[PDB]
């Protein structure tokens, strides 16, 4: 519902520059380029061939340079459109037909979906993205020492709420108990720096004791 | 100024040029387009950060020494050392050179903001809010993305710092 | 003897008839609400300390906008944020916003033959 | 108005528009020439008793002297006064490093043969003006005398 | 976006070796990226299955 309230200038510049280019090419037909008239029918009613030929050559020179300027301008600006078209094709492939790990390639935030929409001489992508919100500060640690062995998060970050310690996924706070399922061991705990002590829980230890 | 270039102060030359028509305007127009495009180019590289992040004064980045790439505090331009190194190492006829919209100090402010965000918050200031993370843990997650298990950073952190400090 | 581009800084004519003139490059001593920008002398704009966001570019950090009179200001790059970095502190999002953002790309120009 | 006029539009969108180029136009006109008081004219060049024959043209350096060319050009005698690289109306605004005056006689219809880049007996075998000649050719009837 | 504001899985987009970090630096008319990358070293042969 907000897209109704909201970049079109970068597309309108294509419509506006092609309009201005053609309009300028038409206006240069009014230019005399040193001839006694801008309209060739004047030259050819006023003068006979031996004099008209010099007049016509001036008009031809200035008109042919007007048109070579136009076609040079369009060749340059067509290379810019093909850059935009190849970028649009890549966005169609990577943002619509896929999901992109490329930061800011498919809008701000972490990319979820994109939807294409047609526009005049263009394509509009509605990039759906996850923007994380409502930060909280937490104390954190790289490892937990337990029984002299260093536990690291298997996929996430250790967080403390002052009293306890939890694992969470990095991009959204779901606190889970620190377990041998949520953590992995590497080495004795002397070699790591910034370490903390907390009791990791084995699920086997209560279950085996419950026999 | 196409007229100043072609003629200078010469009313008859200026009048003859009018018979060649809009060619004088087309060049002014095309160079105006190039000029605005340069400010657009500079903005789309550096204004990717919408909020000028600052470093803390205590540079406790886990042994990594950013002093060559963070701003010098002794200087009014607030360039880094490597920026200052780079910026060292690398009329009347109607031509004029226009000043860029973003001054070199504004590019230094943006470059400082991108760097401060990077070292204090990782990717997060790009992808939204600048959620801070201790730099050693950020590097450990960068390691985890290259397929190297994150313990390989913490168990070698002094070496990894010393390699980075040497490389800078 | 001195010459330069007379650049008219304007709001939309829908908004106002007032305009300001940037005489590029020249110093105000040689021109004849007068302000010596590093892009040149600007006539008819009011210098203000408040660094707003850039509305109309002038150059060398100065921009102009309408606030009614035309005002000229050194643009702001954004608000300033120390992130409260500490070797023991992580910030985690407790929520999220799905934002839908619109990116518009040229794909063609009109086919012309002459 | 200049913005509306340069956009060819009666309305203008928000922006900065390079409507015009100013220049601090010149207040006054200076003139400076050497303080040469000698007037020594072409008089002995135009009015000599006998001229040279064309094969051995008499050359006199007019130099270090003021020369009003208007009093030349106003002479009703000069049936030809074709000039090259300079125009008679402006000669009095110029000053020249040297002014060689070369004088000789030729038959009337052969005068047209003298002009730079022409060819034929004078231009081939007696006196040839260079193609980048800056100068004036003065010719007048002399059957009354020669 | 991809090397500073992110980490890139795109080989060679952010220097030789596996990309860790990039730091932007200003230069005249340009930007300099200090790409920090992990380059592996000291190969040993092993039998594998
Ligand atoms: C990380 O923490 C700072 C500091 O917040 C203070 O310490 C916390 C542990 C808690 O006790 C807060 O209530 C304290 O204010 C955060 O900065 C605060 O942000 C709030 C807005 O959310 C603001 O009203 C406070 O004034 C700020 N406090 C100070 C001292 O500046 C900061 O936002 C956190 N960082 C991130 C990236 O979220
Ligand atoms: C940190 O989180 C834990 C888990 O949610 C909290 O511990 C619980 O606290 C409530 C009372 O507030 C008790 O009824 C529960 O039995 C506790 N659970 C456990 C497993 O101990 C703890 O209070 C939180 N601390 C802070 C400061 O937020
Ligand atoms: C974390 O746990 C380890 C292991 O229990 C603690 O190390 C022991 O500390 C006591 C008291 O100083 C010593 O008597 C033991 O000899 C230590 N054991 C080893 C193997 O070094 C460590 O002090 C704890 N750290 C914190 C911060 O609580
Ligand atoms: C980071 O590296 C810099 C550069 O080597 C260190 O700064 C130098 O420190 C020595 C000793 O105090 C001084 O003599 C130099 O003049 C310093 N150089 C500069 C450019 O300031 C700095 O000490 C290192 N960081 C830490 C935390 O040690
Ligand atoms: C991995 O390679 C590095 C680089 O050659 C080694 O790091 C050096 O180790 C010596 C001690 O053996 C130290 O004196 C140096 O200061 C280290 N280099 C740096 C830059 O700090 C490291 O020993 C090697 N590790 C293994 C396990 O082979
Ligand atoms: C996460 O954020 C959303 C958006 O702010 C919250 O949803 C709103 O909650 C308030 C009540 O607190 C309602 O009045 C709004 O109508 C809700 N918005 C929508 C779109 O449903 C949500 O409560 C937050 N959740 C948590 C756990 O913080
Ligand atoms: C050659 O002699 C004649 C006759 O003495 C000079 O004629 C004068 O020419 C000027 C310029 O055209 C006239 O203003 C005078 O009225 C003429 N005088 C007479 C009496 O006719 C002529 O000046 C001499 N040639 C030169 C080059 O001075
Ligand atoms: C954090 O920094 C303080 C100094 O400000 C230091 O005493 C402490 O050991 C550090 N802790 C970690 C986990 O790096
Ligand atoms: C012109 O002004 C009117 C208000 O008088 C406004 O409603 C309209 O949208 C404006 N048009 C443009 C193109 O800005
Ligand atoms: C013009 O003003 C600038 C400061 O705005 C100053 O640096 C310069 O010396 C002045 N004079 C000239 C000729 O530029
Ligand atoms: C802008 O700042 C200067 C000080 O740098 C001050 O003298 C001036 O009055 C300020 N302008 C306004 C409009 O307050």
């Amino acid at each position: 519902g907000k897209i109704q309230d909201s970049a079109l200038g970068k597309l309108q510049n294509v419509v506006n520059q092609n309009a201005q280019a053609l309009n300028t090419l038409v206006k240069q037909l009014s230019s005399n380029f040193g001839a006694i008239s801008s309209v060739l029918n004047d030259i050819l009613s006023r003068l006979d061939k031996v004099e008209a030929e010099v007049q016509i050559d001036r008009l031809i020179t200035g008109r042919l340079q007007s048109l070579q300027t136009y076609v040079t301008q369009q060749l340059i600006r067509a290379a810019e459109i093909r850059a935009s078209a190849n970028l649009a094709a890549t966005k169609m492939s990577e943002c619509v037909l896929g999901q992109s790990k490329r930061v800011d390639f498919c809008g701000k935030g972490y990319h979820l979906m994109s939807f294409p929409q047609s526009a005049p001489h263009g394509v509009v992508f509605l990039h759906v993205t996850y923007v994380p919100a409502q930060e909280k500060n937490f104390t954190t640690a790289p490892a937990i020492c337990h029984d002299g062995k260093a536990h690291f998060p298997r996929e996430g970050v250790f967080v403390s709420n002052g009293t306890h310690w939890f694992v969470t996924q990095r991009n959204f706070y779901e606190p889970q108990i620190i377990t041998t399922d949520n953590t992995f061991v590497s080495g004795n705990c002397d070699v790591v720096i910034g370490i903390v002590n907390n009791t990791v829980y084995d699920p086997l230890q209560p279950e085996l004791d419950s026999f | 100024d196409c007229t100043m270039y072609i003629c200078g102060d010469s009313t008859e030359c200026s009048n003859l040029l009018l018979q060649y028509g809009s060619f004088c305007t087309q060049l002014n127009r095309a160079l105006t387009g190039i000029a605005v495009e340069q400010d657009k180019n500079t903005q789309e590289v550096f204004a990717q950060v919408k909020q000028i992040y600052k470093t803390p004064p205590i540079k406790d980045f886990g042994g990594f020494n950013f002093s060559q790439i963070l701003p010098d505090p002794s200087k009014p331009s607030k360039r880094s050392f490597i920026e200052d190194l780079l910026f060292n190492k690398v009329k009347f006829n109607g031509l004029t050179v226009l000043p860029p919209l973003l001054t070199d100090e504004m590019i230094a402010q943006y470059t400082s903001a991108l760097l401060a965000g990077t070292i204090t918050s990782g990717w997060t200031f790009g992808a939204g809010a600048a959620l801070q993370i201790p730099f050693a843990m950020q590097m450990a997650y960068r390691f985890n993305g290259i397929g190297v298990t994150q313990n390989v950073l913490y168990e070698n952190q002094k070496l990894i710092a010393n390699q980075f400090n040497s490389a800078i | 003897c001195s010459f330069g581009g007379v650049s008219v800084i304007t709001p939309g004519t829908n908004t106002s008839n007032q305009v300001a003139v940037l005489y590029q490059g020249v110093n105000c001593t040689e021109v004849p609400n007068v302000f010596q920008t590093r892009a040149g002398c600007l006539i008819g704009a009011e210098h203000v300390n408040n660094s707003y966001e850039c509305d109309i570019p002038i150059g060398a950090g100065i921009c102009a906008s309408y606030q009614q009179s035309i005002i000229a200001y050194t643009m702001s790059l954004g608000a300033e944020n120390s992130v409260a970095y500490s070797n023991n502190s992580i910030a985690i999002p407790t929520n999220f916003t799905i934002s839908v953002t619109t990116e518009i790309l040229p794909v063609s120009m009109t086919k012309t033959s002459v | 108005s200049e913005t509306k006029c340069t956009l060819k539009s009666f309305t203008v969108e928000k922006g900065i528009y390079q409507t015009s180029n100013f220049r601090v136009q010149p207040t006054e006109s200076i003139v400076r020439f050497p303080n040469i008081t000698n007037l020594c004219p072409f008089g002995e060049v135009f009015n000599a008793t006998r001229f040279a024959s064309v094969y051995a043209w008499n050359r006199k350096r007019i130099s270090n002297c003021v020369a009003d060319y208007s009093v030349l050009y106003n002479s009703a005698s000069f049936s030809t006064f074709k000039c090259y690289g300079v125009s008679p109306t402006k000669l009095n605004d110029l000053c020249f490093t040297n002014v060689y005056a070369d004088s000789f006689v030729i038959r009337g219809d052969e005068v047209r043969q003298i002009a730079p880049g022409q060819t034929g007996k004078i231009a081939d075998y007696n006196y040839k003006l260079p193609d980048d000649f800056t100068g004036c050719v003065i010719a007048w009837n002399s059957n009354n005398l020669d």
